[PDB]
């Protein structure tokens, strides 16, 4: 395609895999499974599913912090995710399991103005590349965002070629870095 | 505040101030260099996704080159340095356009004009998407015409 | 009023009522009463007064979050207000009552460098247009502003034509969003 | 970051640009259209309250039009999106000028020059207040003269 | 999102603009005044350390004058107002250049070109440091040449 | 030095000590002792040392807030410092003691994923003027920053002419203000 007779239209497509060493890269495999790779050899896997892995209502973050045993980058990503949830006020909605240093978070997504809505809003920004196929509408709906799936499960995993549906991108995580603690409610006089 | 990170690529060039994306920074493409006239616009304008990506790639290159790598990867460096590289509110605009069913940039594909004989190019602008489909080059043909009209004046 | 022969000076005034559907609008009725309207339905009434209404030192935020009977927008405004208070260190100064989902916050203002100054400091920014009359001096004194009133009471209320002194404006609320958590003291070693 | 939201009021116009404050966005119920030249300065300048208000009004219009309203109102959309629509540090400047007894903008009233025959107008600038009273035009008449010089230059 | 604080040193001058650093603002030096042509660049430039320092000094001067001091000093004012005076990401850039063993500005020393007969001056640029050693005036002589060419263009 | 025949190169140095009445100023005496000055008559001394002054693992921030005997600017600086530590998860590493209104914090630094690295990263930015001599390597290491000293002790002090190695400057503190709560971990589900 020539414009003005002398200017030819040409296109680019950036390879963001090369950014793996310095930044978290997020992508989508299919409707339910999405991933955030932290370099190679490690990352998080976010699944919207009807099968729960945690049947209890504990999130022993203090014991996990005392023992360490976890990858600090993955816990940083989890902290950014949770602090990016707006108007989170149901502590039983979120349960965890950090035994042995692993990461295994479960948000109970069980219509407008609810905890599941905020969790899905943060989920689709953490995986902005291809999350729209997972949500019921994918557009024209922010506050009443919803998914038929009942649980959002975030688990540490290993690096594989997951990025089938959307290319890797750090844009979702880097965008959510500014959203931390902006819509959290106060639970104490002294935070 | 506002981005400040400056691109540094001048060795072996006919003039300083340009920037070159290597084969590793591109999907199924070879080395591509943009002159000083286009890259220098990245120092001022606040609404170009491509300039943010150039600063990200340059920061990644410098960080891998100059800083000692840890045993296990840590994301503290980018978590501190992100606001100096990119405009996060540009990402916010693109996401707002996405939820509003407006075409938006996903930061993957960009387009530029290229003069056939001289080889001079405009700053690449992002190719927008809407529900997984790229725009079809007729949805923004007037933008391409205006961009072509901007280079003839230079 | 012509300048350079042909240029006429002209003026416009913005009607920010129409922004009610998207964001809060704060404005002042008299020196003792200020308002933050959310929608055409709800909002917060902020009164500087010498009359207490809670008369106890409890603030059961966690139970209110558990019951989830409150308006999320109003609790978000309350959280922004509290997190915008610089150097808040006396939890006893703030009392609350969220029984049945209502909002009833009370700050005890009973000269320079203490909690009453910080509460007034955030108050005069949350309702920026027209809060200056409520204070002893509109300007000149900043690091310790004072008012003769002893309590600041924030209560959820229904919508009414309240701004008689200043027009509605979102600027007071939108300014304080970036002020959140910039001057909060640490209360725990792990926040 | 910095503001990125782009105004879109081009359909039905003489030129592809500008912006029109309709009867509901203004006191006294009038329609006021500002051309492409005036509104185009909002893309670059970082110290214009009127441009921030234009972005807020346009965002309110687009959000009401394109996003489904929840049953109960939520202020969740403006909280995330504020930094892309306004410069909060401009609000900070006006608050600082307020507390130091300097005239400041409260974002209500604005002034602009209007050419008698051509109808051309400048970008509106805010009418400052001190305490409870607007400034007379004599307090900033030299600024009006400089604006008239700027319009004659272009 | 962006600095907005405006400098005002118009009293007694030949032009309304410009700004003057007194002998108290400088180390072992007398009064130094810079004209409008240089200081006006601070309104737009997002990567000039000297402009950020000018905003800090002006804010300090007006804050100690126009606001009542408390009995024991509080840092609340700068803690809120830092983002309206300076670009914190410029400080982040200098920190990043420091850790990567690149020359960086520590915000102490600046250089400018002064015309011999006219007295006109450039906007000062920061003198960079590496491991406590300033650069030697030959490490950035081409930048000085470019600045001289820029003033000759003006 | 004349350029283009007529343009003389000239230099200026800014005296930032005159900014003391509005903001903190950081400087360095020697490799071990560094200072933050809040105007005159007060400030913080940050000392890298092998001698600990606190043997217990209490800090008791809430009691100090309740008694309110401390300087608010200094406690604000301490809060900014602590909230600027990336990935702080070992609460026993930091002890402190505010008895009588004083300030005395002690970070236990006893080589890439430990709390000592985060504490040193925040330290060398709070005292950015001359902290490079305090470290094992001047530059080239960020994630694996280390010093041979085992404790970082932050104590309130009086004003003297300490700024020997580097000039007073507000740049480090002003830079760290945007870093508060940016790289913290979540400890409770409801913050
Ligand atoms: C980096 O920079 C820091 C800060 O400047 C610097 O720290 C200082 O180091 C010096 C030398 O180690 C310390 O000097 C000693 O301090 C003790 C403690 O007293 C001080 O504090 C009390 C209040 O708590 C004050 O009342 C008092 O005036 C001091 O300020 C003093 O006791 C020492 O004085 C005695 O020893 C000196 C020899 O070092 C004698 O010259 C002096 O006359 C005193 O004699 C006493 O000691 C004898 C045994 O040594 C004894 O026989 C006598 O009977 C008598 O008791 C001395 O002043 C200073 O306190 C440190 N200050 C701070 C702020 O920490 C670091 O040393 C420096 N490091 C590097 C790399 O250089
Ligand atoms: C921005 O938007 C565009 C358009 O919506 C989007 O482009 C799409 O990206 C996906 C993911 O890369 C592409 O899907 C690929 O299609 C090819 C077809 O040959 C497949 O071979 C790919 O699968 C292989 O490679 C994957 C990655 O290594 C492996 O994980 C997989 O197992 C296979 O080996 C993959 O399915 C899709 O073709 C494009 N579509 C278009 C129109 O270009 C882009 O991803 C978006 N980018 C961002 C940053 O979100
Ligand atoms: C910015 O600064 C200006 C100047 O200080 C400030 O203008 C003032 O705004 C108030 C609020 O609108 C005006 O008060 C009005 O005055 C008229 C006089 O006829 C009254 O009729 C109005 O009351 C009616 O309308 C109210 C709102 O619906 C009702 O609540 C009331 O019951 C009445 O029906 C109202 O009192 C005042 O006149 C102006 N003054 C000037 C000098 O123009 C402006 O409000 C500030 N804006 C912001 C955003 O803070
Ligand atoms: C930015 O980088 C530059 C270059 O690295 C750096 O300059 C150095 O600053 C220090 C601190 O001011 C200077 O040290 C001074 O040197 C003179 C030499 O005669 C001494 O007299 C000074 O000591 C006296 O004054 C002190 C108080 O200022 C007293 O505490 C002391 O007891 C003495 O009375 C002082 O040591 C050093 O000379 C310069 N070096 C150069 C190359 O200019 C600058 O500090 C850095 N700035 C920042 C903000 O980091
Ligand atoms: C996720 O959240 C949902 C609720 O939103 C949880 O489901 C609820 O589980 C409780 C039991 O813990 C159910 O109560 C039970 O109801 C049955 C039928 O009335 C009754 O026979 C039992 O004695 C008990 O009262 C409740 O009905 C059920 N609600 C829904 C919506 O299913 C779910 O357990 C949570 N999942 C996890 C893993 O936390
Ligand atoms: C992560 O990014 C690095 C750096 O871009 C990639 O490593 C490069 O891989 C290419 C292809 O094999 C080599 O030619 C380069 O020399 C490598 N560069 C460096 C600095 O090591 C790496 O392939 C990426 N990893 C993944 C899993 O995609
Ligand atoms: C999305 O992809 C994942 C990963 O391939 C699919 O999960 C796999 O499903 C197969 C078939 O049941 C199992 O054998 C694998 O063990 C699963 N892998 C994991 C990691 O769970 C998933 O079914 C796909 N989703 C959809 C909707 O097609
Ligand atoms: C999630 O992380 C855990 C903890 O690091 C992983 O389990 C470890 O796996 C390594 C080998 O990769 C073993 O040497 C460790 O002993 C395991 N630790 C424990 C406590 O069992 C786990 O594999 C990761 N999960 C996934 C799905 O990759
Ligand atoms: C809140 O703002 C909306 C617009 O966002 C206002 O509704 C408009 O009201 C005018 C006057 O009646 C009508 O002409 C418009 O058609 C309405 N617009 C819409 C989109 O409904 C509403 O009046 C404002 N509410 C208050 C209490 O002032
Ligand atoms: C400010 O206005 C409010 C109401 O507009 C005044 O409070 C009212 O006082 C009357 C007379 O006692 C009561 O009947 C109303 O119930 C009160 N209303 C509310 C909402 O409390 C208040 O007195 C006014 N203040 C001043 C100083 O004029
Ligand atoms: C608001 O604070 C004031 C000041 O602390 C409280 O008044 C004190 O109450 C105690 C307990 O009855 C008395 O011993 C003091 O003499 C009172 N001090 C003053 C200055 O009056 C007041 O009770 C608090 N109000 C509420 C509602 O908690
Ligand atoms: C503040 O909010 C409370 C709780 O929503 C309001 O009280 C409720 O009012 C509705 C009708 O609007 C009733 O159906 C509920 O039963 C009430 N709840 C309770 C617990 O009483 C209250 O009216 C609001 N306050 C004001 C001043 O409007
Ligand atoms: C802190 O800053 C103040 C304000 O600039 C300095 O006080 C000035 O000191 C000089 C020299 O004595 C006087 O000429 C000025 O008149 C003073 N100005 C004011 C407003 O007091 C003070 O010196 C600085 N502190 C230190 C320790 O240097
Ligand atoms: C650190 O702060 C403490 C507490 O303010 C200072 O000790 C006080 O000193 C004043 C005089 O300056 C006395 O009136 C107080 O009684 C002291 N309080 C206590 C609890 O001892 C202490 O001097 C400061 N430290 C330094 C090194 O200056
Ligand atoms: C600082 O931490 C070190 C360990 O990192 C502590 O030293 C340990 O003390 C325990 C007993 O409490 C001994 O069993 C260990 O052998 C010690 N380890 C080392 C490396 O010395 C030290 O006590 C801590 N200091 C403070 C003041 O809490
Ligand atoms: C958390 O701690 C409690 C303490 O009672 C324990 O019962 C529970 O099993 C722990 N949870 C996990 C997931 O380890
Ligand atoms: C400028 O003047 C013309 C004619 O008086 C008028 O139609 C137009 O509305 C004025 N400008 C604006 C933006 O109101
Ligand atoms: C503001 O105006 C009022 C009169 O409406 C006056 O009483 C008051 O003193 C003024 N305040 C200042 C600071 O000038
Ligand atoms: C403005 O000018 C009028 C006369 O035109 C005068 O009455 C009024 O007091 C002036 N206002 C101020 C605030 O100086
Ligand atoms: C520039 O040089 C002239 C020479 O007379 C001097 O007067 C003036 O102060 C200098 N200006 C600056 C900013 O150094
Ligand atoms: C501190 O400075 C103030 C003026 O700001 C002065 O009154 C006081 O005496 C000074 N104190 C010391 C110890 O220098
Ligand atoms: C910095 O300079 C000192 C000598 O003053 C030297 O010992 C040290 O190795 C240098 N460090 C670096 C990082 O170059």
């Amino acid at each position: 395609s020539l414009y003005k007779g002398v200017y030819e239209l040409q296109t680019l497509e950036l390879n963001m895999e090369t950014l793996n060493m310095t930044m978290p890269l997020s992508c989508t495999k299919n409707n339910s499974h999405h991933y955030i790779m932290v370099g190679n050899e490690t990352g998080l896997e976010l699944t919207l599913t009807n099968t729960s892995i945690i049947n209890h209502k504990f999130c022993n973050l203090s014991d996990a912090h005392k023992k360490n045993l976890y990858d600090h980058a993955l816990m940083s990503i989890i902290s950014t995710f949770h602090l990016s949830i707006p108007n989170f006020n149901q502590y039983e909605a979120m349960s965890c399991d950090f035994n042995g240093g692993k990461i295994s978070v479960q948000y109970n997504l069980s219509h407008c103005g609810t905890v599941a809505n905020g969790v899905l809003q943060t989920f689709m920004r953490m995986a902005w590349g291809g999350s729209y196929i997972a949500l019921d509408s994918g557009c024209g709906n922010w506050d009443c965002i919803m998914t038929s799936y009942q649980y959002l499960i975030i688990q540490n995993t290993t690096w594989e070629d997951h990025c089938q549906f959307s290319r890797p991108s750090p844009i979702g995580y880097l965008g959510l870095l500014s959203q931390r603690t902006r819509d959290i409610y106060i639970s104490r006089r002294l935070l | 505040g506002t981005f400040t990170w400056t691109l540094s690529d001048s060795e072996g060039k006919d003039t300083p101030g340009g920037y070159c994306l290597t084969r590793w920074m591109l999907i199924e493409a070879e080395l591509k260099c943009f002159g000083n006239t286009a890259v220098a616009k990245c120092n001022e304008k606040h609404d170009e996704e491509f300039c943010d990506m150039l600063r990200l790639f340059d920061f990644n290159k410098q960080a891998i080159q100059r800083l000692k790598a840890p045993a296990q990867m840590s994301i503290q460096l980018i978590n501190k340095a992100v606001n100096a590289l990119i405009n996060d509110q540009l990402i916010m605009k693109n996401h707002l356009r996405d939820i509003m069913c407006i075409p938006y940039c996903n930061y993957s594909k960009y387009w530029y004009l290229n003069h056939t004989t001289t080889g001079r190019t405009s700053l690449p602008k992002c190719w927008l998407v809407s529900n997984g489909s790229y725009l079809n080059e007729t949805h923004f043909s007037d933008d391409i015409e205006q961009q072509a009209d901007n280079m003839i004046t230079e």
